[PDB]
């Protein structure tokens, strides 16, 4: 709760992310809890990673701007995903890795997430799945 | 060292997640969970080559078409299975299975993969396909279908009695690794 509140104002305020069904996610929404946060890598279609902090509350990626946050905007895609509309699984390949699909009827997504460690990525498996 | 990706698709029901799951751990899927999206991992020699296989496990139900675009994106090989007790499952192998590989997989290799080779002569199966006009599929039937959609190749193979698993994966490799 309060690292949650310095996050929060630590968001660029004019800051939102696209939905695939054209809504429009802000950091207003945030004003409406954080379970967990912590710094992933985000592997992009062309495979490279970002450097990105993940918050599991829905799940939301913020990119840095020196000491603001914003949501990220990795490649077009949104940077919140509808818990309700996971699916999450490990990378076989890569003990530390999980892939991370908003099933969205608007349009699917997939999100391959790396973490530093195999501890740190069944950590984020264990917590996600409750919810 | 050298790393591939295989996705496998076909119809539901036709056998995909226990022909890699047999091959990925010689266990057998007893409880049967239909697929929604799943990955396994094998290591596979082939003609004096170490491979690492990613064994991309995708939906046959209808229902979950739209996840399968994403397991398509880097794909090396693609296995395209049917069930040889159901001439449906081989005769949806024009109708849906080859369009949408060859929509996101231009130019990617296919090995046709006709599974439960072994139901080819159980009376259970082969008296209810008699029930409706039908019969087990056949290789010359197969093969035909392979040489219609341009497969790299066909092959036929058994989770349970195993046989010719291996052979599935050593040709969808040779594959993989074809320029
Ligand atoms: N006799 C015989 N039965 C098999 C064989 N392969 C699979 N089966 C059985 O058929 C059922 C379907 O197999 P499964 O591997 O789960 O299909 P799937 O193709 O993954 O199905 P889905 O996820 O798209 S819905 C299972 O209960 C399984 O044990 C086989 O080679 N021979
Ligand atoms: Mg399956």
């Amino acid at each position: 709760n309060q690292k949650w509140l310095e996050i929060l104002n630590k968001i660029e305020n004019k800051t939102y992310t696209k939905l695939k069904n054209g809504h429009v996610f802000r950091k207003q929404a945030l004003m409406s809890t954080l379970l967990y946060d912590g710094l992933v890598y985000w592997k992009t279609a062309t495979g490279r990673f970002k450097d990105i902090l993940a918050l599991l509350l829905v799940l939301l990626f913020l990119q840095e701007k020196d000491q603001k946050y914003i949501f990220a905007a990795v490649d077009q895609k949104p940077s919140v995903i509808s818990l309700q509309k996971l699916i999450a699984r490990e990378v076989a390949n890569e003990e530390r890795g999980m892939f991370l699909i908003s099933a969205s009827s608007a349009g699917p997504e997939m999100y391959e997430i790396h973490t530093n460690s195999k501890e740190e990525r069944n950590n984020w498996m264990r917590r996600i799945q409750q919810a | 060292a050298i790393r591939k990706k295989l996705v496998i698709v076909g119809d539901g029901a036709c056998g995909k997640t226990c022909l890699l799951i047999v091959f990925s751990k010689d266990q057998f899927p007893e409880v049967y969970v239909p697929t929604v999206f799943e990955n396994y991992v094998a290591d596979i020699e082939v003609d004096g080559k170490q491979v690492e296989l990613a064994l991309w496990d995708t939906a046959g139900q209808e229902d979950y078409d739209r996840l399968r675009p994403l397991s398509y994106p880097d794909t090396d090989v693609i296995l395209m299975c049917f069930s040889i007790d159901s001439p449906d499952s081989l005769e949806n192998i024009p109708e849906k299975w080859t369009p949408e590989v060859k929509h996101f997989c231009p130019n990617v290799p296919i090995i046709l993969v006709g599974n439960k080779k072994d139901l080819r002569n159980d009376e259970h199966t082969r008296r209810e396909l008699a029930k409706m006009k039908q019969e087990p599929v056949k290789p010359e039937e197969g093969r035909d279908m392979a040489n219609r959609i341009g497969a790299f190749g066909y092959m036929e193979c058994s989770a349970k009695t195993k046989d010719g698993v291996r052979e599935v994966f050593e040709m969808a490799t040779r594959a993989a690794l074809q320029a």
